[PDB]
């Protein structure tokens, strides 16, 4: 088996696939059970009929994952259950080798602990793990569609590079140059999707109707009826009347999900006995607080501040170079105006000289990544760069992770 | 001014001016009336108010409530003490480890199964036995000397800023509405207040 | 024309590959060049006013 | 048809050497930086402007106009973003400049002979009482 497995583990879903393959396998990446006691798996949460009261737990923390135990199980899941994820089949992988995307900022025994745990169990042959931010550069291998968004108007792997990613978790920006990154000038923003649906909950109770037990429902409100403010807060709290949004509640007597509806639009005239939640204002607000924090009134300094302090630690020669070509990745950014406000923002502060570009890759951030990541195992370099078994046997898991894949030893 | 003032040579502060209905006729400072970071505008207090607000918006639900003075010390290394009396905030909590979870991922991919054994009994073997029954929690993690000091280092002071805390001038909007223009402070709870409705809102609860 | 002599060699000496500004973005020595030039020309129409 | 340079939010401003002669007090240059919306960018500029904006009389958060040909700063007013720093205000804080600081243009008027008959005959200019 020549190309391996690629394995792109997120903290809300993971996308598990082969390296033939375009698209990415999702899967959740949580676990969800009913009040009454009949737990159902991540994938299989989707399907149940109530989301009203759940106890919820989720093996990826806030900085990185602890406990292996259910990580291990669903990567068992993702890889033995050919029915369910249709296509892809295996029965051992002992060739099959691995490439897997994981934090820069690890814990070194955190980082021993999965080391150990994806090869003396599962008995893989070669493994490679190595932050999302390493592989975008790669993107000059491989065609692809590509959005450049200049800031100021109205070998193959590339080695300058500048990548900020914005999941579930939280979110980090990486320097990388002559495809080493910089893990110096590597800043890390808290706002993740956790954060960002926390506000959510927070503003709609400020508004409408408490639902904080409910939190997939906060999740998918999230992911639908929000828009990055185009031009300004004040500008578009002057479309807070004209603009408006309208909930449904999610009968689970006959809708397990509801509906958003816009007035304008008469394509869905039909009236229903459920309550309805108007969202006239939080649209635009909530997506503001990573430039103004202090809304939530938290002493957190914001994405711009980090980002001008990043490139203050970086050598000044270097420092122009990273902002001429900047990739957006991660879930977060799929909201729509997000990533032309935050261009437009930084050339603003950035002065004159310099004129920042921003390249966006259309749709979610994820897919893109897992793309890129399916590229580099086609791409030969993966060949020179890659590690056997006799090299894991014949050292201990602590030079694998202390050496090679060690964050200290880059800095 | 009116030309031709009568004064009576006591006090005379002219730069003080304070006029009043005379209810109480005294000076808010008569005898000290009592009884750019931005860890500098904002106190420690206040600063670490807004860490564990912050880390209290981190959690999804009831469970993690109790968790929060657990997660802060993860965090900063505070005792749960101090978390517990300064503060002031506003087996599903028990990590991933269920049993009944265990046996039930087993109908989950029922649908194809071919497993074989390949496997041996060394203390790699142990180790890993011990990482799959993990039930282990941050706190272990950082009490315990498995990870290096500059490992702490590098992971903890590798995220903050310490001199550039702001860079866009802030909005400073009603706490309750979003109305922009004629922003005002309240009497008594200091929150800027916008509307008649809104300061109805906050009088009852929030002042 | 101190100016005009170096900016007219240094468009002559590499002109085909760091005039675009695709290779301006992706550059090390190129960009310089690039700087280099913008800012005599800067430079001179600022002397001509 | 003129042909103008003009740079136009103010960050930061300092002003000043050794006197080493007849001087009693010494400014040497300052240095000002403008923000605007296309990026920002400092600058030194003679004791003379300095002097001016004196007369204007500008904080350090506003918005100003100098014209480089005459040497003269207009205090636009203050900064829209920096609203709300105090209940109220009476001054406009007008919004910020758009475009790159450093602007170059050009200006074309139409007058007549007896404008220039009448600016030359009655001049406005003059401090004096
Ligand atoms: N189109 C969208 N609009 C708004 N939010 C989105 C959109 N798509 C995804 N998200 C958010 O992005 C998050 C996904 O993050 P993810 O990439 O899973 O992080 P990680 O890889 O660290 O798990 C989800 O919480 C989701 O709410
Ligand atoms: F793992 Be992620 F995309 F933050
Ligand atoms: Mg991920
Ligand atoms: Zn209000
Ligand atoms: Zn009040």
């Amino acid at each position: 088996e020549t190309p391996p497995i690629v394995i792109d583990n997120g903290s809300y879903e993971i996308k598990f696939g082969p390296s033939t393959n375009k698209k990415p396998f999702r899967a959740l990446n949580a676990l969800a059970k009913d009040k009454f006691g009949t737990s159902y798996l991540s994938n299989h949460i989707k399907n149940i009929k109530d989301i009203s009261s759940i106890t919820f737990r989720r093996p990826h923390e806030l900085g990185q994952l602890t406990l292996w135990e259910l990580e291990s199980c669903i990567w068992d899941y993702c890889l033995f259950n050919p029915s369910e994820f249709d296509g892809f089949d295996l029965k051992e992988g002992k060739g099959h080798h691995l490439v897997a995307s994981e934090s820069c900022m690890t814990l070194p025994e955190l980082s021993k602990h999965a080391d150990q745990v994806i090869f003396e169990e599962y008995e893989f042959d070669s493994l490679f793990k190595s932050p999302v931010a390493v592989f975008v550069p790669f993107t000059k291998s491989y065609k692809g569609e590509m959005r450049t968004i200049s800031g100021k108007d109205e070998s193959d792997y590339h080695d300058f590079q500048l990548v900020i990613d914005s999941g579930f978790n939280c979110t980090w920006i990486i320097p990388v140059l002559k495809g080493i990154p910089y893990y110096k000038a590597v800043k890390k923003l808290d706002i993740g999707g956790r954060f960002l649906t926390g506000l959510l909950k927070e503003t709609l109770s400020f508004r409408h109707y408490n639902m904080m037990d409910e939190t997939i429902l906060v999740n998918n409100i999230k992911e639908q009826c929000l828009f990055v403010s185009p031009v300004s807060y004040f500008d578009s709290f002057k479309t807070k009347d004209k603009h408006a949004l309208e909930y449904v509640l999610p009968d689970f007597q006959t809708s397990f999900l509801g509906y958003v509806r816009n007035p304008r639009k008469e394509n869905v005239p039909l009236p229903e006995d459920a309550q309805i939640i108007t969202l006239t204002d939080e649209l635009f607000t909530i997506p503001e607080t990573f430039f103004h924090p202090e809304i939530s009134q938290i002493t957190k300094p914001g994405i711009v501040e980090a980002i001008l302090e990043s490139l203050s630690m970086l050598p000044e020669i270097v420092r122009p170079l990273m902002v001429g070509n900047i990739v957006c990745t991660g879930g977060n950014f799929n909201l729509p105006n997000f990533a032309q406000r935050l261009a437009a923002e930084l050339q603003r502060q950035l002065p004159t000289d310099w004129t920042c570009h921003v390249s966006v890759p259309e749709g979610d951030c994820a897919l893109f990544g897992w793309e890129v990541m399916s590229q580099f195992a086609k791409t030969d370099s993966y060949r020179k760069a890659r590690v056997t078994r006799e090299e894991y046997y014949e050292h201990g898991p602590d030079w694998c992770t202390k050496h090679r894949f060690g964050y200290q030893n880059w800095i | 001014k009116a030309l031709v003032e009568e004064i009576d040579k006591k006090t005379y502060n002219p730069d003080i001016y304070f006029t009043s209905l005379d209810p109480q006729a005294r000076r808010y400072t008569s005898k000290k009336i009592n009884k750019h970071s931005f860890e500098e505008r904002y106190t420690q207090q206040e600063i670490l108010q807004s860490d564990r607000r912050f880390m209290e918006l981190n959690t999804e639900n009831f469970s993690d409530l109790p968790n929060v003075p657990t997660l802060l010390s993860d965090l900063t290394g505070v005792p749960r003490d101090r978390i517990e009396s300064t503060t002031k905030p506003i087996y599903g909590h028990g990590w991933v480890l269920k049993p009944e979870t265990l046996r039930e991922i087993q109908l989950s991919y029922k649908s194809t199964k071919l497993p074989k054994p390949k496997r041996k009994n060394t203390n790699r073997i142990v180790a890993l036995k011990k990482v799959l029954s993990s039930k282990r929690n941050l706190h272990s993690f950082l009490d315990s000397a498995l990870l290096n000091l500059m490992d702490k280092n590098v992971i903890y002071h590798n995220v903050y800023n310490k001199r550039y805390f702001k860079v866009l001038p802030l909005i400073t909007t009603c706490s309750i509405c979003g109305g922009y223009d004629s922003i005002s402070s309240c009497v008594n709870c200091g929150n800027k207040i916008c509307s008649v409705s809104c300061f109805k809102l906050h009088n009852e609860t929030r002042c | 024309n101190k100016l005009r002599e170096t900016n007219k060699q240094l468009q002559e000496e590499f002109g085909e590959a760091s005039f675009l500004n695709f290779q301006d973005a992706n550059q090390y020595f190129k960009y310089s060049n690039k700087q280099k030039l913008e800012g005599t020309v800067d430079m001179l129409n600022f002397l001509k006013m | 048809k003129e042909t103008k340079e003009v740079y136009e939010e103010v960050t930061e401003l300092t002003p000043e050497e050794n006197p080493l002669g007849g001087y009693g007090k010494t400014i040497s240059h300052v240095i000002v930086g403008l923000k605007s919306a296309k990026g920002t960018k400092t600058l030194r500029l003679d004791p003379t402007i300095y002097e001016s904006i004196q007369r204007e009389k500008v904080s350090i958060g506003d918005v100003i106009y100098i014209e480089a040909n005459t040497g003269a700063v207009k205090r636009v007013g203050r900064s829209d973003a920096y609203a709300t720093e105090f209940d109220l205000e009476t001054e406009e804080y007008v919004p910020l400049p758009k475009g790159e600081v450093h602007k170059k243009k050009e200006i074309v008027q139409d007058v007549t002979l007896h404008d220039l008959d009448v600016a030359n005959a009655r001049p406005q200019g003059g401090q004096d009482v």
